[PDB]
């Protein structure tokens, strides 16, 4: 079937964290930083029974082996806030030809001094200042929330063209900031009720924000 | 084995053929290059294998060649979904090495942003900070500058920025520019301004407002 990863994970500086990737051959983990490349950690083939390291994790990398691989970060440090997977590579045969990846969801691990907090929903409301021609602008603030991720909904779904929710942004506080806006006609400010619908699952924190003008 | 792609950005429209370079600082062993394709939000999907040989549900566009230090990845003709990030991936006798990425976009029409601005809530200021939002929407090329000025003063390090993926349907980028003040700071000052720089605009365009 497929690779199995375990839950995201909030981790302070210099502590250790623990991956596990169950299956269902070389196993490899490798990580992605949010924006960033892929950047591979090591992989660990059962057969020998020993797992092969980077240079730049050697030290504080270890991957070993019910079938369930683990990775185990030590020392953690704000640059190995990623998301971690586990990869396998199998060779397939069908009309005698040889391939398949097969790839874990994902763990996020988050590196930081920051606690877990729910955001503040403030409302970027329209005005004659957000109004081009006939459309104008309206959103939503998501401010001060931690960890990853968020996500954010209008009209519980019903409102989806014209939508951009953007990728939140790291401040200097460590706590992230993401804004979800939406263009919709200006003579409908008034008549037209505008909900922006915010899940932060990490904090359990759900919040519904009616947008109006003035 | 440090791994450089080019092009950096590369801008085709669907129907067009895509040529992807891979060039290496060594030798990658022989027979031991993969090439990945990703997706916003998505893991990567491993569309060749081995330099040359392809990967299951792979399409025949795609096609894998050259050996060494310089490899290339082509796409015969761009669909839609051909449009994301290309990694090169070597795992041969090495700390196994990636490349940095290429981003497939699509090219389209010269667009300028719309621009609006967008006070700090009230809500926002009675609890104790204030955020001035801006937002350029629907523009083409992605690239993009913004600058703030709290009462005609240039505002530097205090504000972030956020851009959105290219968009599915009219191939645009979005930007959105937070600054943040003290609620002190907002309340000495009154005019806050947004100045937009973008290839599409004949002009730098403001967007501002007054506390009031």
């Amino acid at each position: 079937l497929q690779l199995v990863q375990s839950g995201a994970e909030v981790r302070k500086p210099g502590s250790s964290v623990k991956v596990s990737c169950k299956a269902s051959e070389v196993i490899s983990w490798v990580r992605q930083a949010p924006g960033e490349g892929l950047e591979w950690l090591g992989v660990f083939i059962p057969m020998f029974g020993i797992a092969d390291y980077a240079q730049k994790f050697h030290g504080r990398v270890t991957i070993s082996a019910t079938s369930t691989t683990y990775m185990e970060l030590s020392s953690l440090r704000s640059e190995d806030t990623a998301i971690y997977y586990c990869a396998k590579v199998l060779q397939v045969g069908r009309n005698l030809v040889v391939p398949l990846d097969l790839w874990g969801q994902g763990t996020l691990v988050t590196v930081s001094s920051a606690s877990t907090k729910g955001p503040s929903v403030f409302p970027l409301a329209p005005s004659s200042k957000s109004t081009s021609g006939g459309t104008a602008a309206l959103g939503c603030l998501v401010k001060d929330y931690f960890p990853e991720p968020v996500t954010v909904s209008w009209n519980s779904g019903a409102l989806t063209s014209g939508v951009h929710t953007f990728p939140a942004v790291l401040q200097s506080s460590g706590l992230y900031s993401l804004s979800s806006v939406v263009t919709v006609p200006s003579s409908s400010l008034g008549t037209q009720t505008y909900i922006c619908n915010v899940n932060h699952k990490p904090s359990n924190t759900k919040v519904d924000k009616k947008v109006e003008p003035k | 084995i440090v791994l450089t792609q080019s092009p950096g950005i590369l801008s085709l429209s669907p129907g067009e053929r895509a040529t992807l370079s891979c060039r290496a600082s060594r030798t990658i062993s022989r027979t031991h290059l993969a090439w990945y394709q990703q997706k916003p939000g998505q893991a990567p999907r491993l569309l060749i294998y081995g330099v040359s040989s392809r990967a299951i549900g792979i399409p025949d566009r795609f096609s894998g060649s050259g050996s060494g230090a310089d490899f290339t990845l082509t796409i015969s003709r761009l669909e839609p979904e051909d449009f994301a990030v290309y990694y090169c991936h070597q795992y041969g006798n090495s700390p196994q090495t990636f490349g940095q990425g290429t981003k497939l976009e699509i090219k389209r029409t010269v667009a300028a942003p719309s621009v609006f601005i967008f006070p700090p809530s009230d809500e926002q200021l009675k609890s104790g900070t204030a955020s001035v939002v801006c937002l350029l929407n629907n523009f083409y090329p992605r690239e993009a500058k913004v600058q703030w000025k709290v009462d005609n003063a240039l505002q530097s390090g205090n504000s972030q920025e956020s851009v959105t993926e290219q968009d599915s349907k009219d191939s645009t980028y979005s930007l959105s520019s937070t600054l943040t003040l003290s609620k002190a700071d907002y309340e000495k000052h009154k005019v806050y301004a947004c100045e937009v720089t973008h290839q599409g605009l004949s002009s730098p365009v403001t967007k501002s407002f007054n506390r009031g």
